[PDB]
């Protein structure tokens, strides 16, 4: 009956104007959306954006593409989706997408017989998400897709999540090492520019960076340092090569830390939680070796133990009201 | 989620100086736009200002006259009334804006307005 | 030939509304290069074959299989096979489209195309170095169901897969394996999918050697200044503190060299793991020199600490081999 | 129209789809290939890149003419129109045609039918490489290209030249950093699969990597860090917290050294020869600083010295040793 | 009435000639252009290129285009602008650009019943500035935007800002992390070539560097050392060990600190502001071992209180003015 | 009169053969060549090539595009160009280089009443240069675009520079911080090859390195820290622990100044001028310590201050032997 | 916002040096112009010079016979006209030319116009 569905096809597209809008002219015609997340890739704070692999699927219904006397849904080869009007979706916040082509176009176009149109891509997108670092790592991002009609206002278009809440599926297959996916919410709306009124939807993810791996990396590390330069102020000061040696050479290793930290980040301007953290350790060692110029300055130079044994309490507890303030401030 | 709250409205025939105050989530409202009602009249664009920047813009009405400004330490925006005139008696309203919600003059693209504050010269 | 081209129908699958279309599946992988854990995924090239049998094209004139270009294969109906989980894929296209079409006379039709494709691969760096990781190949039909299109391996498939002869610069495939689930289950229906799993193991690290045996007698290097006497206060903190300053500069080197992922690694673990050590040992001599104003403490560090590293070392090894 | 007919003549009554001669006698192509340029050989990706004239000759009697002229040249569009072999490269990764500011085609057809068909390609193939000896370490970096879907019953291959004269690399057109082309052999080989058996024509690059550059930059400085911890040997047993510092410093020398080093290297499991040096040089620099633990333990029980005596010359001749052994092994074959 | 209206653009495209302009031979055609400034994403000052996306709109009247009957605006299917004349604009200044193409081709065309045609494109382009890094990171940059016709004339073509200074909107979108907009100008005049003269549109903005992360990354870790340094003038003449340990440790955590910082910047063969300030930093360390030396040289060698307390002196003071100059010139 | 042209260019294109150069079996077609040189963008020592963008124009006569009683140039949309023949001009030393595509093809096509056919492209091209690195960064280089005919031999078309000297304009934009174009040459001659003898136009520009950068960012540093070696010299021989720890950290400063360097340049097999230069100066301080073993070898251990007091004058005289040496063969 | 002082216009017949004096935004003008305008005539291109990297240009007329070269320290530019002969009588002018302001020889291209110093032979 393979003539039969040729006939029918062809008769569909014949006269078929890809110009025309179904409805035009009428009534806008509704197209609902449909995400199914296959992954996100990657998350880049350097270039302040994320890259989203889904399965786009989008829902309307074109009178002229009605069919009788076939009860089935067609399944069309994909290259048919160009002899269709379809909507002139785009994603106003991406930067660098395509749909993938092996070994065909990552496309399907399924007809049902009132005229209804499903069609579905495979899109991979790296899109914009501006990140406050203000908080980092200790931070939470609102990454979103914002999905628009191009061309068509609101009286030529409408959008709609197709299913409301479930129109999003895959939240779960998103395995991001160093974010936790908190929540997503699906939005709706219209956004006016001067040439008028568009249809928005707007999917929203909630990241929560993982904690983990920046304690053991570049916390704990700098703890230790500072505590270490402590030991100073527990070793004999007539041990002046002793003491001067522990002083800068704490103060270099954590230079060579901090240096070597700031490959991993952006050219921020303002202070990321780490930076304050590293730039407080960095006074705190400082200090200790300034303490010990102090202590060298008046004994052999003009209590010595006094003052050592005042730096014995002080730093330490000192350190402790920093880290106080500053996990509580961030935490 | 955001909250605006509004002062500094008095009485002139003028400079005034006024205050709009934002807490919660600005970071993902990125845009400040002042509005003003007068009695019957639809709402107006005036101005706007970038919380990151401070790139502004301004209707042609108060161009030159009104300059807003910002300081992110207490997360607040001012609408400097300088050279008032009996057009400018309306209720000013706050807004926040989103970072991708269209045109900066149109206050349906707004989600968050603050209370409105009543100014008459 | 060109009539049957002009009574074609291109959008349609063989058979349209009857009996799903049996299609054999064949890979032959020319190489697996890129295989970055930063980014997980590697790079596969395959000669992947499709085999259907579509009745429209069948001829009777000749008993001859006709061997057509890639300017053929426009012309006919293809099966939507796609890679499940490739990050992008692209064909070679150099000197021309590689792409060849063999119509037997009964109407098999052998489709093989030349194809690069990077595929994500999760992968969990627990116990990296010292790691297997399980990397797949899913293809499937991308829009029609298995009312339309059935996948199988065919059976030459067990022959020419070829990732025998791959040679993996830094990785061995222990094993390989063909699987086929026959319900995906997706949005549109089921999906019948045709999987190759081939397992990947780190080539018994030696890099690795190059990388654990520096940190091994750097620690060693720490326990060097308990025979150096207490007198020697500027040379036992010297010591002390050049080798935390050298640990420092090997942790964190190897980050550079060692992907950004936020996870903790095995070989992330073995550095702390000498990191308090050589930590313990600056602070021991504090103690010994605070004490001094003895030698107990010293000679107590001295068997105590070469002791406590050899023991951690099992616990170390033991867990992650 | 005195050659726009014969154009269209050629061109009636032609189907591109089969090749010429079809189910009769093989169809030889012979091919020669001019290196225009030998681009970067990617150590780490196990990868080279080559900007070649890959020219194509063969005979169709279905394109033969008769007219004044001998040779027609012309345009690169009339390659789409005709019959052109499927030869594509089986270890290429990614290749280019360059299309500036035209297609970089050349289409010659002569009296008696022959044909030259030539394109400027950019090839990046694989060359798989055993890097035990690296730096000192030489490799064939191969180049196989053949049939796509014509077996050998329908078509084969042939070097048009000598196979010596085939394919010509200048020394100019050699763009090689770190290599030094030694030589290139060309054969033909015959290999079968599911599809069928195809004839397969393979250049390989003998390269042989230029140990100047790691000289420099590795091996000097990690012999002068070596000798530098040997000079604490001399110094007095006295001067702890001197050769204190001297032993630490240098270990921390070395890991500097050996930490730059690894980013040059390629990552592989099996150790490299340099890697070698670099572990040996790192037991020397650490035996150092334990000598001197030896010396110090020793003076101090007992409170010029005999393990620094034997130091002074024993760590000296044992690393003359060591280097003999090292460089006779890597630096020949 | 889908017919009439497909009839009436078929009508519209009979015969239309592609390769004439409006008005062929007559007077110019006037292509207004808008612009909304979508995102900068990046500004490189290694590439000496930053990269834009915009929404280009182009507004001009084609009188074959003309269509009576229909009180509507025909948004049309983004296909049909390749069977339309446009303007052959380019931007002088690219790097490499391209239109954003999924779902579709992000392109519009809107005709009006008297022949206006609305143009418009979603474009991102990498486009080339020139900055002058001599007061860098102290320093304001004027990147712009070239906009002309490639081959046709004044004669033939004139380009206008579409609203004046409203033709283009966003700047207030722009979120540089690096940067703050001071200013955007919107400039027209003619350039003339050898092969005549050509209208030009100039959008330009001023760019103001947030001097607040590098005060803390590279200048205070700097002034940090250099004053860790002169802590040796305090110690005892006699601690040979100690002294020496501090200048070199500093000279040595100077140099960590230089070359480390250096695989941020462009390979410029000028002298930047913070290169002069790291090397006049690295100069103060340099000379403080040097008076060690001296007083080394003549205590014990052959007043030494007096040579260490002018340089607890001269040393801060000269820094003092060092920086006075230094941060007076560059701000 | 929009009519009388269209029907002019249409009557031009009817049966024209794109396959057939002009006057073919005739004498060769004069193709003249004239560039104007937007940018050079890069210029790469570790890819050994170069970045260009360029107005490339072609200007040949073609009778069979010849039309009359139209007194005008006629300017057509670019796309007219894939019906023409064009020259098969290529660039024999480009590595990658693509026509710019926004807003559309970068390209103008021109034609004039007696056939003269202007041919303007706007490409960005990366070109192969091989450098000679050994005077590096003291180093001049000789970088060259090579235009020639791909498949068509001097029998069948020939190039020239059009205007002479004057072809090339625009030299006077390039802006490379890293060099200045010394000068440039037009050049034309004939390459045989095994297929024939073919047309070649040579444009070659000669670059130079401007030195600041270099000795402010590697020569200095050097300099610096080889004269700190000798202070060693002027210390007391009993301050075994201050001496011996001079003598390493400055070692020890050379070897991280000497690896972070060797980031920034090739792996070339030779000795860079730089390489020479950082050579010499690790001799010299591993020298500066290897003395003080002599001097602790026989003062404790078996005139010591003739030993110093030769290393005083020695040293510092011997480096500036070594930089005399080395900046005459050099510059 | 460039300003531009030329000096140097004696009398001779002989060598000569014009030189020309820059301040304010010279990096966005990169290219300096001579002119010379005799009376009547239309203004005639002499030469140009980048600031960086002093790539030269000469119209036919003067080339060989004048040399331009520049200082970036004091932002100078100078004609030095050599070979002086009686079709060299003219005022000289010096000019500023932006980045992407077209072609060296057209003096429309040019929007900073020095005073222009009066030279007679
Ligand atoms: C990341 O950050 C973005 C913002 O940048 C957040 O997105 C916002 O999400 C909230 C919901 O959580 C949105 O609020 C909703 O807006 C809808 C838009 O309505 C417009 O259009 C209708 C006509 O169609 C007009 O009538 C109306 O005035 C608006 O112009 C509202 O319709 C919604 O109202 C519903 O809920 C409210 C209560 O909240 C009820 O009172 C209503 O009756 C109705 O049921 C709702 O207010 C907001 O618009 C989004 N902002 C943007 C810019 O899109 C993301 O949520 C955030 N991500 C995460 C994870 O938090
Ligand atoms: C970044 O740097 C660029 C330069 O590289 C700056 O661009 C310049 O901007 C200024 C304005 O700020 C431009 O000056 C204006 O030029 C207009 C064009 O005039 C030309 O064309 C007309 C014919 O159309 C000729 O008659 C004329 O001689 C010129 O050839 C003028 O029309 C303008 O004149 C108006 O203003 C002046 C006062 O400024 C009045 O006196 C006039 O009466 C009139 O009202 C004006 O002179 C300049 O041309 C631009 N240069 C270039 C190369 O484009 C950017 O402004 C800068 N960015 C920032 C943020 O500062
Ligand atoms: C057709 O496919 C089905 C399902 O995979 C399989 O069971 C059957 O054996 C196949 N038939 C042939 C002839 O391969
Ligand atoms: N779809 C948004 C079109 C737009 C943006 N700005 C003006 N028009
Ligand atoms: N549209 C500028 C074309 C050009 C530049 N140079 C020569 N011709």
């Amino acid at each position: 009956n393979m003539s039969f569905v040729k006939e029918t096809v062809d008769k569909l597209l014949k006269g078929y104007d890809i110009r025309l809008r179904p409805d035009f002219g009428g009534p806008p015609v509704c197209v609902g959306m449909n995400i199914d997340i296959a992954s996100i890739d990657m998350v880049s704070e350097v270039n302040m954006d994320y890259t989203l692999t889904m399965y786009f699927q989008q829902y309307w219904r074109d009178k002229r593409l009605a069919y009788s006397g076939i009860p089935l849904n067609l399944t069309l080869d994909n290259r048919v989706a160009d002899q269709l009007w379809v909507p002139d979706t785009y994603f106003l916040n991406d930067k660098k997408s395509f749909v993938h082509g092996v070994t065909v176009k990552n496309r399907m176009i399924r007809l049902h017989p009132d005229g209804t149109v499903l069609y579905g891509l495979r899109i991979t997108t790296t899109a914009a998400c501006m990140m406050d670092l203000r908080r980092y790592p200790l931070d939470e991002q609102n990454c979103t897709l914002e999905i628009e009609s191009y061309g068509y206002t609101t009286d030529d278009i409408e959008f709609y999540w197709r299913g409301g809440d479930k129109a999003v599926t895959g939240v779960e297959r998103i395995e991001l090492p160093q974010f936790s996916i908190v929540e997503h919410r699906l939005v709706s709306r219209n956004v006016v520019f001067a040439t008028g009124a568009y249809p928005r939807l707007s999917l929203s993810f909630r990241l929560k960076r993982n904690i983990g791996y920046f304690i053991l990396q570049t916390y704990m590390p700098s703890i230790l340092i500072t505590i270490l330069s402590w030991v100073s102020f527990w070793i004999n000061y007539d041990a002046s090569a002793a003491r001067v040696a522990l002083g800068i050479t704490t103060v270099l290793t954590m230079t060579t830390i901090n240096t070597h930290l700031r490959e991993t980040l952006p050219k921020i301007p303002y202070v990321k939680a780490i930076d304050m953290y590293l730039m407080g350790c960095f006074v705190f060692v400082f200090l200790a070796l300034l303490e010990y110029a102090f202590v060298n300055y008046i004994f052999f130079g003009r209590d010595v133990n006094a003052i050592d044994r005042w730096s014995r309490i002080v730093f330490p507890f000192t350190f402790s009201l920093f880290n106080l303030v500053y996990w509580l401030y961030y935490v | 989620q955001v909250q605006l709250v509004e002062s500094g409205g008095g009485l002139v025939q003028g400079s005034l100086r006024l205050s709009c105050a934002a807490s919660g989530h600005t970071f993902n409202y990125p845009i400040m736009g002042w509005f003003r009602q007068a009695p019957g009249k639809e709402r107006e664009f005036v101005g706007a200002i970038s919380w990151s920047g401070g790139s502004t813009s301004y209707a042609d009405s108060v161009k030159d006259r009104f300059t807003i400004s910002r300081d992110n330490a207490k997360n607040t925006v001012y609408l400097e009334m300088n050279n008032l005139k009996p057009e400018d008696t309306a209720v000013y309203y706050c807004a926040a804006k989103g970072r991708y919600s269209g045109g900066l003059y149109y206050p349906t693209n707004y989600d968050y307005w603050g209370q409105g504050t009543q100014v008459t010269v | 030939l060109d009539g049957l081209i002009a009574g074609y129908a291109r959008n349609f699958r063989p058979g349209i509304g009857g009996p799903p279309v049996n299609v054999a599946l064949a890979l032959e992988v020319a190489s697996i290069d890129h295989i970055s854990e930063a980014n997980m995924e590697y790079t596969m090239t395959v000669f992947l074959h499709q085999s259907w049998r579509d009745s429209r094209l069948s001829y009777n004139h000749t008993n001859e299989t006709l061997g057509l270009d890639s300017r053929f294969v426009d012309k006919l109906w293809l099966p939507d096979t796609f890679i499940v989980n490739a990050k992008s894929a692209w064909f070679h296209d150099v000197t021309v489209e590689n792409k060849l079409i063999r119509l037997q006379p009964d109407g098999v039709i052998l489709y093989s195309i030349r194809i690069t494709s990077t595929v994500a691969c999760d992968m969990d760096l627990a116990k990296y170095p010292m790691d297997e990781q399980e990397c797949m190949l899913d293809l499937e039909s991308y829009g029609y169901s298995s009312e339309d299109i059935v996948y199988y391996w065919s059976e030459s498939q067990e022959h020419i897969h070829g990732l025998d002869k791959l040679q993996l610069a830094q990785f061995t495939i222990t094993s390989y394996r063909f699987t086929t689930e026959l319900m995906n289950f997706k949005s549109a229906g089921q999906f019948p999918r045709l999987s190759l799993h081939f397992h990947l193991r780190r080539n018994r690290g030696v890099y690795i050697i190059q990388s654990y045996m520096p940190s091994v007698l750097l620690v060693a290097m720490s326990w060097v200044s308990f025979w150096i006497s207490q007198a020697a206060v500027p040379a036992r903190v010297s010591l002390g503190i050049t080798t935390v300053l050298t640990m420092t500069t090997l942790m964190v080197s190897a980050r550079s060299s060692l992907p950004r992922a936020s996870a903790i690694k095995a070989l992330d673990v073995y550095f702390w793991i000498c990191y308090v050590f050589v930590f313990a040992a600056l602070v021991e001599y504090a103690f010994a020199h605070f004490n001094a104003d003895a030698d107990t403490i010293d000679i107590y560090a001295r068997a105590v600490f070469p002791a406590a590293f050899a023991a951690v070392n099992v616990i170390y090894w033991a867990a992650y081999a | 129209e005195n050659f726009t007919r014969i154009l269209d003549s050629l061109l009636d009554g032609y189907d591109n789809r089969l090749r010429p001669g079809f189910g009769g006698p093989v169809t030889e192509v012979k091919t020669d290939i001019y290196v225009t340029s030998f681009g970067p050989v990617s150590d780490v990706e196990m990868e080279y890149t080559m900007d070649v004239f890959f020219r194509q000759t063969w005979i169709d009697k279905r394109l033969k003419y008769d007219g004044p002229i001998e040779i027609l040249r012309l345009n690169n569009m009339m390659v789409t129109k005709v019959w052109t072999p499927d030869t594509f490269f089986r270890n290429g990764k990614k290749s280019v045609s360059h299309n500036m500011t035209a297609p970089n085609k050349l289409f010659r057809i002569m009296r008696n039918g022959t044909i030259l068909y030539t394109m400027r390609l950019t090839i990046s193939a694989e060359c798989p490489m055993r890097l035990v000896d690296f730096p000192m370490d030489g490799h064939a970096c191969p180049l196989k290209f053949g049939s796509y879907a014509y077996p050998k019953s329908e078509m084969i291959y042939t070097w048009t030249k000598g196979p010596e004269k085939s394919v010509e690399v200048p020394k100019e057109s050699s763009s090689l950093v770190q290599y030094d082309l030694i030589g290139q052999t060309v054969s033909s080989e015959t290999i079968k699969s599911i599809t069928g058996e195809y004839i397969v024509m393979t250049v390989y690059f003998h390269l042989r990597r230029k140990m100047g550059y790691f000289m420099i930059q590795t091996y000097i400085p990690c012999i002068m860090t070596v000798i530098l911890s040997q000079v604490s040997f001399w110094i007095n047993k006295e001067s702890v917290p001197a050769r204190t510092v001297f032993g630490i410093t240098t270990v921390l020398t070395m890991t500097t050294l050996s930490i730059s080093a690894r980013h040059s290297l390629p990552k592989v499991s099996y150790a490299t020869a340099m890697d070698w040096f670099i572990a040996v040089c790192f037991a020397f620099v650490f035996s150092a600083l334990i000598e001197f633990a030896a010396v110090n333990y020793f003076t101090n029980i007992q409170m010029t010295s005999k393990i620094d005596k034997y130091a002074r010359i024993l760590f000296p001749v044992t690393f003359g040793a060591f280097n003999m052994v090292y460089w006779v092994v890597y630096l020949s074959k």
